[PDB]
């Protein structure tokens, strides 16, 4: 019996297709995300 | 199954398996609320309040109450409906969609209506 | 039988009642500690972020940490989250926001590559199958500035790795980094403000007497830019604690 | 004590709860040992 | 007189008037007085700070990711950390020095060289 | 109001508040401590404070326990003394000014005699 | 103590007090889960765990219902026993090694059969 058992889960197919041998959540506006500056103390170039 | 076919009594079977998993949890979630259950808890809570909103119907008796005439869902649309809410093809809409409504087609009307889309 | 349930019944909620009063009182406990915290480490991010603008300006800003990458195809995003439970809707409103994030990544034509802190986003991301390239935990209750070192040299290491990948190849690295680093967190406004916030770390946006520099603007900034990175993610930890508490 | 035995304390909290444990460990008496008054005086002295 | 001012990430750890601080900076040995110009320098790795005041004992602390910025009106030492002599224990700082790790080495030099072990 | 009126209904309420006000915070005082508390958290305290001993009066059944004897204090001068307690204008006298005593007048008496 | 000895009166004192705590952390295991003990209680938990299925027995007259034959077990092996457990000696060792077994070689041959080693 430990035999047959054996040999049928050689070739049994389980239900998510593995042997038994031995969303797209909302979007995000860019606005709300927050963006890391650096500081500079000159005129824009 | 053997009246009712295969189809109408699995879909029953698993609606009514989702809803005592859902009540069999009412005790954490009265305390808690759904956050402390698990991810799978948690969809299932998600899907069985889906579910029970799902099941109410604007009656036709009821329209001298609330002013809103009743409708009449087939058979067939019922249990492909309950079927995809099982399977959670329905688990972005809100809830109040599901209040109060007849088939799918209401359904959608009433996601639009609340800003989802079905 | 229905009298004696009722009556363990009673019992039960009685000493769940007196555990959540306890667990509130140390709560308000740790919230005091964390807003100390918090406030302790401002001064130091004050005076780093002074230097680091005055080495801006008076330097070349063309580090590869600070310039737009083109046609960027990844995106690293830190979610941080709590190691207990007992928190209402932290960690989930810090998963809706990282899954809105995830969404903008995905009409930017981006692939998020996922880094998490604390074990409750951990048992999130395994519920989707979504593969978590590293994780941090056990620390979130009270971070420390070494956790939140590593966790920017491991992010900027990525980063810098994603410099020479090309399409999906990883270039001459022979390491797939990502072309960004975003670091999803609550922040702490007020004791009832608590927001889940994204926000871009990497690359950083340029915003608009002489110093003497030694011995050279070029090596200070290039030294100072990735413990500049480091401050902020440790301050993103520190104000994370005081809203998971 | 029994109010603190839910339970990161202040001085006086904590003190409170090793004085309630003391406390209750002193009431605590064998079977058929009946104390004379003086010697309970002086116990719960 | 200047103001010292060394600074932790984590927190801060110590202010006050000094009127000379010693440190190695990455291009060598600086000594700051009360007028020094304004600079920004990086600290050697297992960089050591000494600061002497008007006739008290001078701090010799330990530094680890050490910044030195001196300003006409003040002067700090940002550190990643920073642990003083009466804290740093000889053994720790003998036993971890010359390790495996570049990091850890440079940690225990500067904990020697502020007792004096060098 | 409709039986004690507008002015008694306010005061009464107002100390109500004030007084469960202060035993919401009183967890927080007996297990973390007065000090960690906000300033206008610790400024309500001492207002319920000061209230909850000044309800209490020397009662006539009291002097064969205290010399003292007991006090009768007219409802409306209650009303009135009660509305300043309330508006904080006895913050600054000590607590035990407000210990067993009568109207206003004995709360002077008290306070200057302290 | 009189009748039955000091030792066997403290041994069952103690496994009483630590049931009885069992008894009253069993609610807030069910709903707030382990976690949220203190270690201490976690500790106790687990030897109060073990020490209920101990307490069990395969009984002579209840082979007929579970195939498993009876077991004896003298009044000093099961004080010295019980003595252990309250102290935590058998902590390691899982706690269905610990059901329906005699003594403390029974107990070391179960174990074993899970892997764990007495």
């Amino acid at each position: 019996l430990v035999s047959v058992i054996n040999e049928f889960k050689k070739g049994f197919q389980a239900s998510d297709g593995s042997s038994v041998v031995v969303e797209n959540a909302e979007a995000l506006d860019p606005e709300d995300l927050e963006k890391e500056s650096v500081k500079v103390r000159k005129p824009a170039p | 199954p053997a009246i009712v076919g295969d189809e109408h009594y699995r879909v029953a079977q698993e609606v009514i398996r989702i809803l005592q998993r859902y009540k069999d949890l009412q005790d954490i979630i009265a305390i808690l609320g759904i956050d402390e259950l698990s991810e799978e808890d948690k969809q299932l809570v998600n899907r069985a309040r889906r579910i029970e909103r799902f099941l109410s119907q604007n009656m036709m008796a009821a329209e001298q109450f609330t002013g809103q005439p009743g409708s009449t869902v087939p058979l067939k649309e019922t249990i492909e409906a309950f079927d995809k809410l099982t399977k959670g093809e329905f688990d972005h809409l809100p809830e109040q969609a599901f209040f109060l409504i007849g088939g799918l087609d209401d359904l959608a009307k009433k996601a639009e209506s609340l800003g989802a889309k079905l | 039988a229905t009298l004696r349930e009722l009556r363990g019944r009673i019992r039960s909620a009685g000493s769940i009642k007196k555990i959540t009063k306890a667990q509130e009182l140390i709560a308000t406990s740790r919230i005091a500690k964390a807003q100390a915290r918090v406030e302790a480490a401002r001064p130091y991010a004050a005076e780093i972020t002074n230097m680091l603008t005055e080495l801006a300006g008076a330097s070349a800003l063309d580090h590869p940490l600070l310039v737009e990458r083109k046609q960027p195809k990844r995106a690293g995003v830190l979610v941080v989250s709590s190691d207990r439970g007992l928190c209402g809707a932290y960690n989930a409103n810090v998963l809706r926001r990282a899954e809105e994030l995830f969404s903008l990544l995905r009409d930017e034509g981006k692939d998020p590559v996922l880094y998490v802190v604390g074990r409750k986003a951990l048992g999130y991301f395994s519920f989707r199958q979504r593969t978590v390239v590293e994780s941090w935990t056990g620390f979130s209750e009270r971070p420390t500035y070494e956790n939140a070192r590593e966790i920017a040299d491991t992010l900027v290491n990525a980063f810098m790795a994603g410099a020479d990948d090309e399409g999906d190849d990883a270039g001459a690295d022979g390491i797939l980094g990502v072309d960004e680093l975003h670091i999803v967190f609550t922040e702490f406004r007020s004791m009832l403000s608590q927001t889940a916030v994204a926000r871009r770390a990497a690359p950083m946006e340029v915003e608009y007497t002489l110093y003497s520099f030694e011995p050279d603007p070029e090596t200070l900034f290039d030294a100072l830019l990735p413990r500049y990175i480091a401050t902020r993610v440790y301050a993103a930890l520190l104000e994370a604690a005081a809203s998971e508490s | 004590y029994r109010e603190l035995e839910a339970f990161d304390l202040d001085a006086a909290s904590k003190a409170q709860l090793d004085r309630g444990a003391r406390l209750v460990e002193l009431l605590k008496q064998p079977q058929y040992s009946p104390l004379a008054v003086e010697e309970q005086v002086v116990a719960i002295f | 007189d200047l103001n010292v001012e060394i600074v932790a990430v984590e927190r801060e750890l110590w202010s006050g008037p000094a009127t000379f601080v010693f440190t190695r900076t990455t291009a060598g040995e600086i000594g700051i007085l009360p007028r020094h110009i304004p600079l920004v320098a990086q600290l050697v790795d297992d960089a050591m700070v000494r600061v002497e005041r008007e006739g008290e004992d001078d701090l010799r602390i330990a530094v680890d990711g050490g910044f030195l910025s001196v300003t006409e009106e003040t002067v700090r030492i940002l550190v990643e950390n920073a642990q003083f002599e009466s804290e740093i224990d000889a053994d720790a700082a003998k036993e971890d020095a010359a390790s495996d790790d570049e990091r850890t080495a440079a940690w225990g030099r500067a904990r020697l060289r502020a007792l004096g072990q060098i």
